[PDB]
Formats: structure tokens, C-alpha cells, sequence
DNA sequence: CGGCCAGTGCCAG
DNA sequence: CGCTGGCACTGGCCG
């Protein structure tokens, strides 16, 4: 086993030069360094360990690293280089695998402060490695007068590089060692760093195995990247931005504009008792003044004040506008600020017409910069995003949650409107295979959509079977649940009788049920009845969830404190789920096995197409274009591979449930077409 | 003997009335002005031959003080036909008020 | 005036 | 007590 990392001069999207690496071989327990020289030199090291059925551990390899040696070795060797994926292993994978409790840096990408919690200590040093070189490069060179620029510290080569690439493995190697000695992953009696790879993956946990094969496959997606309608998009941008102007002409009319006190630099005094008036604007008193033109005089005082336009976007000018048109709160905030949102917007009723009907311009206001805030302006709007080959490259990080569900960012595609929300069909049709021409024949794409069918009510199912026989399970497979639960709580659409049971299931107070299936509290209680009476054994669960992690707990002031017998869970495959909270413990058990079981299945999924003989990329017959908790989109290159696609889809998912011998038979529903839109 | 503007009646009450008109642009929330107004109300008995106090009040009336700059207040401007002829901002006590019409009447 | 941050509210599974 | 997440926009604070 050898430990490794590199330093390059760029991410891997426009990477170009290797710059340095060092290896630590366990063999000899010494370290060696490569300069940009000894490139070539690096990489038969690498492959010298994989001709021995080695193992060589990076820290976030899967994304960087390996993919990055790959393109750098056919650019500047012309060499063909491809580490096997059996034969790596990435600490920050393993990392999140085994303090899946806390949060991380992804890999400096986000700030520590604004994370909650601890961080691992190791990993926290790795994250920040190019900030802390950086800010020694800015020093180093303004301590010799020259200026810094852009991100110069990456476009040459350098010792100071050079030293902190073996800091690097030093502290790799020690984050590798303290996750190794947790017993519950990798069993003491073992030396992992000794050993070859196949008995690394057959005696570790089976996690272990699961969490680095996602890791490999979910990098090769962010690299497929999605093929998106730029030109689409722009298209789109303009009639919102049009549709926005003409909301803010009318709302600014209704809405006029009015003045606000602002740079008020002194305390108010009463002129009689001198007493303070912290209540009063501040003001402001003239020093000198007294034709004299100067329009100031003395010992005059006065209050500065600043003129401010109606805005939509302000929650406190609305708050403000509609309580002097007669509103009167009812719903306040933590903070006693009053509630603004959709749901009292919806209910809120005035006199004036004019400014009832104001109400819903500004309801469609808010949604429009909605669309417009993620699709164009924001920060991490799409079309900031769209790369240079016309594709969106998002980030996922395969382990971002406690329940081992990803998290996806960077923009986040798991949040894209649905078809049936306003502008989603627009939205959802940007992004689709058909927007990408092949390679060879400059013919569109083809999309397979699929989607893990009533997923959590079949883990649901799964878990409660010890306690009804497997009945529960048994109704499931007779026709959409989600339908016969619509009619049953007397429900509108599909989409909602899916949000009703889930808000349901996971210990939602009777208030928020009503809310969701619309009425007062008295509807959200009669439907918890019903469904909660017509399945006891969802009782039986819950309490065993309980009495196996709770022995008691108080409710001293608003918080909680509660005495644990055991603050996690067994997952699908062995790994602690850490449980938050004793009312979320049924939350935290059925989503993880979800989570679990998808995972599993999109590995499954590729695997048994390229079993198939087909070939994974925009250069072959199919590629991984994103995957959304329980569903997948891929490209084909032809209708006859979306066809095998969907078809192994389903062949895979009973794959899964049958490897982990599930008490409910599981199932997928597949579409092909040209884009999201119409795959979903 | 003070005037109350609007919005609506500003441009026939002061810029097409004759003679000079004393215009307050203050607010029910702003310190300065309150303690501004008894002396106005003053200044109003005394110059009832040479001079017109008119208040407007900012909230009720948004549109007319944009079109000055209304940085701060009270805010005093003096017209006369129709045109800014002076202005002053602040809580000016009855001792200096009364010099700076003097001085501009 | 752009960076940091709390308070809020919406988008998806 | 819905729970997992990401993320945008407002408004107070400060170099
Ligand atoms: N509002 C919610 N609260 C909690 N969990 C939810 C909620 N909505 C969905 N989930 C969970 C259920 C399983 C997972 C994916 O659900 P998805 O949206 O695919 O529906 P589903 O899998 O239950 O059924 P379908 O066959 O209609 O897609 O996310
Ligand atoms: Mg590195
Ligand atoms: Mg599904
Ligand atoms: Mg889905």
C-alpha cells in the first residue's frame, strides 16, 4: 500500500501540467518525491503498485487526482494511463463514510465558519492546504515587492509546492491510519495497510465497498456532465426579465416610495429634561453654520433621512405596505418579525381593490425572480455554470447526508422546477441528451429517464413486515399507491398525496398535515387517523426504533436533552446512521435504506451495460447525465440503447433487492425521449 | 393661519401663489420637527403680512419632496413666484428663525 | 461598497 | 415538531 498526491497547475477541467507528486510506500516507509521531470517516472510507480495488486490512497483521488493523471499523461507523454478502480482508495470518501455525523470543506469549496458543528481535524488541514499556500505565496512575494496576480501560485513550479505536497501525504497517511482503527468498518485483527487489494474490499465493510464504486462512477457523471439549452435559457431569461419589469411598474405605483431615517449619529435629548429618547430617530447636529447659503446652522438639529422605492423582493416592505392598508398579523417570528410567505400572502384580505389584487402581482413577482435567481443571476445560476462543450458539470458528493443520501451543488441540479410548477416545462426541457450531437454522425442524443417506484413505502413496507406478516407489502404491488392514497385522503393531484404520506409518516403535527391537504388542523388529525389506523404496525416500529435508542429524556426549556442508549443506527449495509432525534429515528431509518438501496442500484445499473459490452461516454453508447436520489438520466447515443438502458434498469433494481433479501419486491418505471421534460 | 398641502394642491398653493411662502417638509416621527413646529406656529401670527407657513407632511405626501433632494428634516424651503429662493435644514430656534426671513424678505 | 452573517422562505426528493 | 439538502435576497455591521 502507498499513499500519494499530486499538484497540478489547474482544476481538473483545463489541467495541463503536472507539476509535482510524492509517494509513501508502507514497503520501504520512506518518502519520495517527483519533480516535473520525473512525470513519467511517477506514474510507473503507480501502475509498478497496481502490476502487484496493490493499493494506492488519495485523498479525493476519485475526483481529481486519478481522472487528472489520465489527461495529463496523453498530453504531455502521449501515454495511455488508467488506474483501475479496484485499486484505489480515497480518504475523504472513507472520511465521510465513517464521520458521516459531521460536516466538511469539500475540499476548501466552502467556508469553515459557516459550517455547523465540529470538523475532523486531518481532513480540515487537507482542505485548507492551497488557501495556506496561497497566503504564503502573497507573503513570500510582497516581502520581496513584486505583486500578486490572479492565482499565480499554480502556474509554476516551486519547493515551497514541493513541501506542502508532502505535508500532504504525511497527513493523508495519518488520516488514513486513525480511520483504519475504527473497528466497526474494518475489523482489528487485520492490518489494512497490509494487505492486497481484493482482501481490502472482501474483509472491510461492505460500506466501504459501496461508498468508493459510487464515488467512481458519480465523478465519471460529473465529468459527463448534462447537455443544456443555452440559447433556450437566454430566451427564457427574456421573457421573465420582461414579465418582471411590468410587475415592478405596476406594484410602484400602487406601492409608493417614502422616506426612512439613516446616518443618524447622536441619541435624541429632550430639550427640557435632557432625558434620552433611544426610540427617536438619531440626529444630527450641525459643526457651524448660521447671506450664508450653507443650508446648516448650529445647534439645529435634524434628522437625516434617505428616500427608498417599493420593493418586491423586501419582505419588510410588503410586511409594511399591507399592514397600512388594514392587515393585522397573526403569525409572527422568532425574531417578532411578522410571517410573510405564500400560505398568509394567499389569505391575506384588504379594502382597496386595487391593492387586494396587488397581492397576487406580488406572488407572481417573487416566483419570477425565483426562476430568474436560478437560472440567470444568482450566484450559482445555470448559465454561469454552462461549460464550454455545452454541458453543466454539477458537483455531488456522494455521502453529503446522515441518512447516506448525496448532496448534490455547484448549481445544485437535484433542485430544477418539475414540469408541473410554473416555467418547469421550459426549465426541464434545457436540459436533455437531444441537446447533445454525436461525436461521429452530429445526430442528437436519446434520454432514459428512471425512476425507483414508491421507494420509501416499500422500505416502509420492508421494515414492517416482522410486524404484519409482509401485508402491508402485499398491498403495495396492486396498482400506484400513491393514487389509492389520493382517493383515499380525498386528494387533488398525485404529487400531493406523495408529500401528504411522507409529511405523515415522518411525525408531522396535525397543523402541517391539514396545511398540506389544505384545511384546518381538524382534516390534518381525522387523515392521521385514518392512515395511522388503517396500518398499526407502523405503531409497533416506531416504538421499537425508541426503546432501542432512547432510555429517557427531559424538555428543559426550548431544546432537548435526552439520554441515549445508542445515538445510531444499523445501515442496509452495515454503517452507523447517526440519529439527530428520537422523533426523526423512523425518518433517519427509511431514508437511509432508500438512499442505500439506490446507491447500490446505479451501480448495479452500469455495470451489468458495460456486462452488455457497451461502452460508458459521449464517446461510446450511453453515459450518466445525472442522478437525483432515486432517479437516473442517461444519454444514448441511439433509441435502440435507451431501450436496453431502461430494460437493465429494472433487471438491476431486483438485483438490489434480492442482494439484500428485502421484504418487498422493488421496482422501476423507465422513459425514453429527447429531454427532461418529456423523461420524468 | 397655516397651510396644510397635499400633493395634489402643492404646484397652485406654491408655485403659482404670490409672494413668499415657507415651506416645512417634516414627519410625525422625526424629533427635530416637533420641536421645530410650536416656534412655526409663531413665526405664523407675526409674518401674517409678508409671509405664508405652509406645512406638508412627507408620509402622506411622497411625490412632492423627491423633487427637492429631501435629505433631512425638518427641511425649510422658501419660495417665492414659483422658485426655491432659500432653505435651511434643521430645528432653528425662534431667535434665529426669525433672521433668516428677515434676512431674505 | 463588497465581504460576513443572521433571519427567512422556496425548490427538490 | 416532517426530514435531507442548496441557495437567493434583504438588511445590519464594518474596513
Ligand atoms: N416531502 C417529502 N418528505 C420526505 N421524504 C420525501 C418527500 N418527498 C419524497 N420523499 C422521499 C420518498 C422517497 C424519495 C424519492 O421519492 P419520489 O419523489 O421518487 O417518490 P416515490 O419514489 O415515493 O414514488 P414515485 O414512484 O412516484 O416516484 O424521497
Ligand atoms: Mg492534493
Ligand atoms: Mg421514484
Ligand atoms: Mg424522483
Amino acid at each position: 500500500m502507498i499513499v500519494s498526491d499530486i499538484e497540478a497547475n489547474a482544476l481538473l477541467e483545463s489541467v495541463t501540467k503536472f507539476h509535482c507528486g510524492v509517494i509513501y510506500d508502507y514497503s520501504t516507509a520512506e518518502y519520495v518525491s517527483y519533480r516535473p521531470s520525473d512525470f513519467g517516472a511517477y506514474l510507473d510507480a503507480l501502475e509498478a503498485e497496481v502490476a502487484r495488486g496493490g493499493l494506492i490512497v488519495f485523498h479525493n483521488g476519485h475526483k481529481y487526482d486519478v481522472p487528472a493523471l489520465t489527461k495529463l499523461a496523453k498530453l504531455q507523454l502521449n501515454r495511455e494511463f488508467h488506474l483501475p478502480r479496484e485499486n484505489c482508495i480515497d480518504t475523504l470518501v472513507l472520511s465521510r463514510l465513517i464521520h458521516s455525523n459531521l460536516k466538511d470543506t469539500d475540499m476548501g469549496l466552502l467556508r469553515s465558519g459557516k459550517l455547523p458543528g465540529a470538523l475532523e481535524a486531518w481532513g480540515y488541514r487537507l482542505g485548507e492546504m492551497k488557501g495556506e499556500y496561497k497566503d504564503d505565496f502573497k507573503r513570500m512575494l510582497e516581502e520581496q515587492g513584486e505583486e500578486y496576480v490572479d492565482g499565480m501560485e499554480w502556474w509554476n513550479f516551486n519547493e515551497e509546492m514541493m513541501d506542502y505536497n508532502v505535508q500532504d501525504v504525511v497527513v493523508t497517511k495519518a488520516l488514513l491510519e486513525k480511520l483504519l482503527s475504527d473497528k466497526h468498518y474494518f475489523p482489528p485483527e487485520i492490518d489494512f495497510t497490509d494487505v492486497g487489494y481484493t482482501t481490502f474490499w472482501s474483509e472491510s465493510l461492505e460500506a466501504v465497498d459501496i461508498e468508493h464504486r459510487a464515488a467512481w462512477l458519480l465523478a465519471k457523471q460529473e465529468r459527463n456532465g448534462f447537455p443544456f439549452d443555452t440559447k433556450a435559457i437566454e430566451e427564457l431569461y427574456v421573457e421573465l426579465a420582461a414579465r418582471r419589469s411590468e410587475l415592478l411598474r405596476k406594484l410602484t405605483e400602487t406601492f409608493g416610495s417614502w422616506y426612512q431615517p439613516k446616518g443618524g449619529t447622536e441619541m435624541f435629548c429632550h430639550p427640557r429634561t435632557g432625558k434620552p429618547l433611544p426610540k427617536y430617530p438619531r440626529i444630527k447636529t450641525p459643526k457651524v453654520g448660521g447671506l450664508d447659503t450653507r443650508e446648516y446652522v448650529a445647534g439645529a438639529p435634524y434628522t437625516p433621512v434617505e428616500h427608498v422605492v417599493f420593493n418586491p423582493s423586501s419582505r419588510d416592505h410588503i410586511q409594511k405596505k399591507l399592514q397600512e392598508a388594514g392587515w393585522v398579523p397573526t403569525k409572527y417570528t422568532d425574531k417578532g418579525a411578522p410571517v410573510v410567505d405564500d400560505e398568509v400572502l394567499e389569505g391575506v384580505r384588504v379594502d382597496d381593490p386595487e391593492k387586494q389584487a396587488a397581492i397576487d402581482l406580488i406572488k407572481e413577482y417573487l416566483m419570477i425572480q425565483k426562476r430568474i435567481g436560478q437560472s440567470a443571476e444568482g450566484d450559482k445560476a445555470w448559465l454561469r455554470y454552462v461549460a464550454e462543450d455545452g454541458k453543466i458539470h454539477g458537483s455531488v458528493n456522494p455521502n453529503g447526508a446522515v441518512t447516506g443520501r448525496a448532496t448534490h451543488a455547484f448549481p445544485n441540479l437535484a433542485q430544477i422546477p418539475g414540469v408541473r410548477s410554473p416555467y418547469g416545462e421550459q426549465c426541464r426541457a434545457a436540459f436533455g441528451a437531444e441537446h447533445h450531437l454525436d461525436g461521429i454522425t452530429g445526430k442528437p442524443w436519446v434520454q432514459a429517464g428512471i425512476d425507483a417506484s414508491g421507494l420509501e413505502l416499500r422500505c416502509l413496507a420492508h421494515f414492517m413486515a416482522r410486524f404484519d406478516n409482509g401485508e402491508y407489502a402485499h398491498e403495495i404491488l396492486n396498482g400506484d399507491i400513491h393514487t389509492k392514497n389520493q382517493i383515499a385522503a380525498e386528494l387533488p393531484t398525485r404529487d400531493n398525496a406523495k408529500t401528504f404520506i411522507y409529511g405523515f409518516l415522518y411525525g408531522a403535527g396535525d397543523e402541517a398535515i391539514g396545511q398540506i391537504v389544505g384545511a384546518g388542523k381538524e382534516r390534518g388529525k381525522e387523515l392521521k387517523k385514518k392512515f395511522l389506523e388503517n396500518t398499526p404496525a407502523i405503531a409497533a416500529l416506531r416504538e421499537s426504533i425508541q426503546q432501542t435508542l432512547v432510555e429517557s429524556s427531559q424538555w428543559v426549556a426550548g431544546e432537548q436533552q435526552v439520554k441515549w442508549k445508542r445515538r445510531w443506527i444499523k445501515g442496509l449495509d452495515g454503517r452507523k446512521v447517526h440519529v439527530r432525534s428520537p422523533h426523526a429515528a423512523l425518518n433517519t431509518l427509511l431514508q437511509s435504506a432508500g438512499a442505500l438501496i439506490c446507491k447500490l442500484w446505479i451501480i448495479k445499473t452500469e455495470e451489468m451495460l458495460v456486462e452488455k459490452g457497451l461502452k460508458h461516454g459521449w464517446d461510446g453508447d450511453f453515459a450518466y447525465m445525472a442522478w437525483v436520489h432515486d432517479e437516473i438520466q442517461v444519454g444514448c447515443r441511439t433509441e435502440e440503447i435507451a431501450q436496453v438502458v431502461i430494460e437493465t434498469a429494472q433487471e438491476a433494481m431486483r438485483w438490489v433487492g434480492d442482494h439484500w433479501n428485502f421484504r418487498c419486491l422493488l421496482d422501476t418505471e423507465g422513459k425514453m425521449g429527447p429531454n427532461w421534460a418529456i423523461c420524468h | 393661519k397655516i397651510i396644510h398641502l397635499t400633493d395634489d394642491s402643492f404646484d397652485t398653493d406654491v408655485l403659482k401663489a404670490d409672494g413668499a411662502i415657507l415651506v416645512d417638509f417634516w414627519a410625525e416621527w422625526c424629533g427635530p420637527c416637533k420641536m421645530i413646529a410650536p416656534i412655526l406656529d409663531e413665526i405664523a401670527d407675526e409674518y401674517q403680512g409678508k409671509l405664508t407657513v405652509a406645512k406638508l407632511n412627507i408620509d402622506q405626501n411622497p411625490g412632492t419632496a423627491p423633487k427637492y433632494g429631501i435629505r433631512g428634516i425638518p427641511t425649510l424651503l422658501l419660495f417665492k413666484n414659483g422658485e426655491v429662493a432659500a432653505t435651511k435644514v434643521g430645528a432653528l430656534s425662534k431667535g434665529q428663525l426669525k433672521e433668516f426671513l428677515d434676512a431674505n424678505l
